């Protein structure tokens, strides 16, 4: 499924996951995408910040909804 | 906020679904309107996601000091943009126990649980006829707080609709003309007058001793009436 | 957002404006396209008559959706 990513209030860009895409893995491509280390990145969604160890599945991330991606 | 019950909630999606459908509930920083904001606790009722900043969080936005959370709602037909907003319609609720209609005594979902004593539930097939027929017949109670409503069908006391998007049920067209109609009976309870003029029908709140109203940069027809008898403004009684 | 204001003739007036813009807000754009002067603007939504302290949001008053615009008449 794909996940929408906005980057510090940036436009959503696409990044397709799998059902058990851990948020780390997420936060990972978002890093490579952005050249920012995967470690200074927080995923924001519905008012939850997600755990690295959590899937994208277990966060009720529905089909092409959006997360919210910090940094520090 | 996904796995809140308070059993999916109801959003009215203007577009493209234009239906009563099953909503989402989100969250921004009231301060900077960006969806960063972490709550401290989750909401338990919908005074919580209603009220206007009776949850708080922090703002993980870099140079916001936001604390307030400004919760919105999205329809969950299909995807919806960060600001592709719904109105929650939260009398609406999936009919998980099979209660039945208080009208049509059917078993149907979702239905409407009416703000009553009795919480009495209205399929939505129902409140569509209610709101229609009510409409038409110029039976919606107007309320100076609340607006242009409709109580409990059954008729059950301190039950208005608080949240007028329900009538969102009513179609389009016709929420149009609840809406139309709601202003005219908001300009007659304030002791307003609607212009008489065919073709007009403006709104107009005269000075309340004014027995002159005229219709006047673009917005009146600029007809001069008489309040009482709604003719042309003449000196003197009526007739 | 785009919002429309609509006297009860139906005259229509669109309006640019945020969810939190104020009430009273809402009247200075008015009489920006318009030309009436807030004071003489009453703004009814479903029927209720909307207060200059609230906002849009304050009443979930939705993108595309209709303001009511009644005149105060002083003369
Ligand atoms: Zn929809
Ligand atoms: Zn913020
Ligand atoms: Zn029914
Ligand atoms: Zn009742
Ligand atoms: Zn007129
Ligand atoms: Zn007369």
């Amino acid at each position: 499924m794909i996940v929408f990513v906005r980057f510090n209030s940036s436009h959503g860009f696409p990044v397709e996951v799998d059902s058990d895409t851990s948020i780390f893995q997420l936060k990972e491509v978002v890093a490579k995408r952005q050249g920012v280390p995967a470690d200074q990145l927080r995923v924001i969604f519905a008012g939850k910040e997600l755990r690295n160890d959590w899937t994208v599945q277990n966060c009720d991330l529905d089909q092409q909804s959006i997360v919210h991606i910090v940094q520090r | 906020l996904t796995r809140v019950d308070l059993n999916s909630f109801y959003v009215y999606c203007k577009g493209p679904c234009q239906r009563v459908q099953p909503g989402k509930l989100r969250v921004q920083c009231s301060t900077c309107r960006q969806a960063t904001l972490t709550l401290t606790q989750g909401p338990s009722c919908w005074d919580d996601v209603l009220i206007p900043n009776r949850m708080s969080g922090e703002c993980q936005s870099p140079h916001c000091p936001g604390t307030s959370a400004e919760f919105f709602f999205k329809c969950g037909a299909h995807p919806t943009s960060d600001k592709e907003t719904s109105v929650a319609l939260h009398l609406i609720a999936t009919n998980s126990r099979n209660i039945t209609c208080i009208t049509c005594t059917d078993v149907r979902s979702p239905v409407l649980v009416f703000q009553c004593n009795s919480r009495h539930v209205i399929c939505l097939d129902c409140f569509h006829l209610y709101c229609v027929t009510r409409l038409n017949d110029r039976q919606f109670v107007h309320d100076p707080q609340l607006g242009y409503s409709l109580p409990c069908v059954a008729g059950c006391p301190n039950s208005l609709i608080k949240e007028l998007h329900h009538f969102r049920i009513l179609g389009e067209e016709q929420y149009n003309r609840y809406q139309q109609y709601g202003a005219e009976e908001c300009v007659l309870q304030m002791g307003g007058v609607l212009c008489p003029r065919p073709g007009c029908g403006a709104g107009l709140l005269p000075e309340p001793d004014c027995r002159k109203v005229t219709c006047e940069n673009g917005l009146g027809c600029g007809f001069a009436f008489c309040r009482e008898c709604k003719e042309a403004y003449h000196e003197g009684e009526c007739s | 957002m785009q919002i429309f204001v609509k006297t009860l003739t139906g005259k229509t007036i669109t309006l640019e404006v945020e969810p939190s813009d104020t009430i009273e807000n809402v009247k200075a754009k008015i009489q920006d396209k318009e030309g009436i002067p807030p004071d003489q603007q009453r703004l009814i939504f479903a029927g209720k008559q909307l207060e200059d302290g609230r906002t849009l949001s304050d009443y979930n008053i939705q993108k595309e959706s209709t303001l009511h615009l009644v005149l105060r008449l002083r003369g």
